RNA sequence: CACGGGUGACGGGGAAUCAGGGUUCGAUUCCGGAGAGGGAGCCUGAGAAACGGCUACCACAUCCAAGGAAGGCAGCAGGCGCGCAAAUUACCCACUCCCGACCCGGGGAGGUAGUGACGAAAAAUAACAAUACAGGACUCUUUCGAGGCCCUGUAAUUGGAAUGAGUCCACUUUAAAUCCUUUAACGAGGAUCCAUUGGAGGGCAAGUCUGGUGCCAGCAGCCGCGAUAAUUCCAGCUCCAA
């Protein structure tokens, strides 16, 4: 008997159809237009949408004036709005089944960063996420997985310790001022 | 019978790898992979061929 | 269901009871004179020791002739025609040694052109017939 | 640039002591030591730093806020009275035991056979 | 459906698959039952038919000066055998608790280190710009060609900019260490600091490309390929799945 938690649970779902044609033609589609690391990375999104829409298909089935549907719409609407795929007029519960993974897609650090533009391409985001120049709140985001909430999506800027911003400059120009102060003398 | 094991291992020739360009890989080779496909072809008439046919 | 009463549930769970028996996976899930005649006993390895090799004529249109190997278990002592599934693999292969046996997938049946052979041959003498094929490893002699 | 902020501020007089979580934030260097730490505590609280014992730093990812916690008694002698000997060595004002413990097992081991007051003879 | 027999049956809370129904596993960290190779018997003690308690038999087994004495790792590590199958003869009572005459001592319970691709989560192996080019929403021209207000990709063609695997002051972590994070100074253009595992007739995505073999060797979970022009073998290139 030990201290631990052995509490762990997949993030994604495989298909039950490995080679489907269409299938693969829109998560290539998918890969190609928001710059994406493989195939598990659209797994994972697209099985916590069948999470939402499930939670979303339980609570259509329920009555209204439930408290519990009520309590869980609720709240899955409050989670919705503050991740910031779902509009604030938009806070109705039957509108979450017409809701789509390039929708949850657009909300990733990665296409953040593309859409506010101080990136030039989107894997050229991922590369500046990697290269940990960017921060957010005073706080630096090395994996493009955070989830950029509304109120959060303004504080996104280049990070303190940064030689893209306001910092000591990199390798390559300190290796190149080293070069042409030894070449002077 | 069991004396001609490993015939046409035996008598094929022996072909070098010839050396290549390394590969990129991940974010990368699907990028890649996704500008192969769709941005560099256009929609024409007819049945499209796949990716390893010649002629 | 046939008898619809209200209270058959005795009636249906003694005739499901002695119908499952007729199914051939329940017989042989539940039943252990096919776990005992199992050279493996319900398991997916086992070493052995090679005593002779067979060239077995194949079957039907497709003929050729395959390269088995007699084994001799451990734990049972039973003998078993292993397939060596490579090309050029039997050579690395002598008597006397002691080699990992498997099934080959489809459950205890002889597979396409090899008549009555089940088992395949996956390690020769804890170095693996793929990376004797590929040419990793070396044989220890 | 070095700040210290003291959050969940705490006095138990049954401790005799004070204590609270603190926060330091230091914009663009490392972590700063457990030295300076008792420093400014000190220059901050008025009191001598020989009663202040900070423990537990864990540094947040980015390099800009560290977390720990910390307490401040009253005088030494009820810090001996209630604080670790651990981190009375980690200061300096105590030294532990140096004899290992498999080595004391054996040793109690080899007591526990011999019988009478020979026990300090067979005992090294 | 008693009685009798078998179980690769400890039971349950639970785990996997799942429309609804069910099916399989549960020895396993939580509770209850049984025990220290197999039975049996007892002192102590409130509580034992106790085995890091004894007493007799069966099996195993230690030292002996040959008279005798002594044992129970299905505890912690570790050794042999059995095996398809499973880790160190490490550190500590500091975190959680327990015991005692008890604030102090002890605890292979427990915690921390070493092996570890059972498994679960995150995630490196690059990007930008310039030149030659191949094209898309417009003006003109019947085409040929021109312009870029807007573009997308390729190329051992070239260029800096940035960072991490690793080495490594120091700080922190900790009972003392170790790992994470921070921070000096190092450290990438075939960024050699090089990513493999299977397949390419159908199911099920991907060459009727090249050389050799010629019902041989071999491929293939199924149908099926291979008798001198093999899209299925062996190798080179390319592509597909992760």
């Amino acid at each position: 008997p030990v201290a631990r938690s052995w509490v762990c649970r997949k993030t994604y779902v495989t298909p039950r159809r490995p080679f489907e044609k269409s299938r693969l033609d829109q998560e290539l589609k998918l890969i190609g237009e928001y710059g994406l690391r493989n195939k598990r990375e659209v797994w994972r999104v697209k099985f916590t949408l069948a999470k939402i829409r499930k939670a979303a298909r339980e609570l259509l089935t329920l009555d209204e004036k439930d408290p519990r549907r009520l309590f869980e719409g609720n709240a899955l609407l409050r989670r919705l709005v503050r991740i910031g795929v779902l509009d604030e007029g938009k806070m109705k519960l039957d509108y979450i089944l017409g809701l789509k993974i390039e929708d949850f897609l657009e909300r990733r650090l990665q296409t953040q960063v593309f859409k506010l533009g101080l990136a030039k391409s989107i894997h050229h985001a991922r590369v500046l996420i990697r290269q940990r120049h960017i921060r957010v709140r005073k706080q630096v985001v090395n994996i493009p997985s955070f989830i950029v909430r509304l109120d959060s999506q303004k504080h996104i800027d280049f990070s303190l310790r940064s030689p893209y911003g306001g910092g000591r400059p990199g390798r390559v120009k300190r290796k190149n001022a080293k070069k042409g102060q030894g070449g002077a003398g | 019978s069991l004396a001609r094991v490993g015939k046409v291992r035996g008598q094929t020739l022996k072909v070098a790898k010839q050396e290549k360009k390394k590969k990129r890989t991940g974010r990368a080779k699907r990028r890649m992979q996704y500008n192969r496909r769709f941005v560099n072809v256009v929609p024409t008439f007819g049945k499209k061929k796949g990716p390893n046919a010649n002629s | 269901g046939k008898c619809r009463g209200l209270r058959t549930a005795r009636k249906l769970r003694s005739h499901r009871r002695d119908q499952k028996w007729h199914d051939k996976q329940y017989k042989k899930a539940h039943l252990g004179t096919a776990l005992k005649a199992n050279p493996f006993g319900g398991a997916s390895h086992a070493k052995g020791i090679v005593l002779e090799k067979v060239g077995v004529e194949a079957k039907q249109p497709n003929s050729a002739i395959r390269k088995c190997v007699r084994v001799q278990l451990i734990k049972n002592g039973k003998k078993i025609t292993a397939f060596v599934p490579n090309d050029g693999c039997l050579n690395f292969i002598e008597e006397n040694d002691e080699v990992l046996v498997a099934g080959f997938g489809r459950k205890g049946h002889a597979v396409g052109d090899i008549p009555g052979v089940r088992f395949k041959v996956v390690k020769v003498a804890n170095v693996s017939l793929l990376a004797l094929y590929k040419g990793k490893k070396e044989r220890p002699r | 640039t070095v700040t210290i902020r003291t959050r969940k501020f705490m006095t138990n007089r049954l401790l005799q002591r004070k204590q609270m979580v603190i926060d330091v934030l230091h914009p663009g260097k490392a972590t700063v030591p457990k030295t300076e730490i008792r420093e400014k505590l000190a220059k901050m609280y008025k009191t001598t730093p020989d009663v202040i014992f900070v423990f537990g730093f864990r540094t947040h990812f980015g390099g800009g806020k560290t977390t720990g916690f910390g307490m401040i008694y009253d005088s030494l002698d009820y810090a001996k009275k209630n604080e670790p000997k651990h981190r009375l060595a980690r200061h300096g004002l105590y030294e532990k035991k140096k004899t290992s413990r498999k080595q004391r097992k054996e040793r109690k081991n080899r007591m526990k056979k011999v019988r009478g007051t020979a026990k300090a003879n067979v005992g090294a």
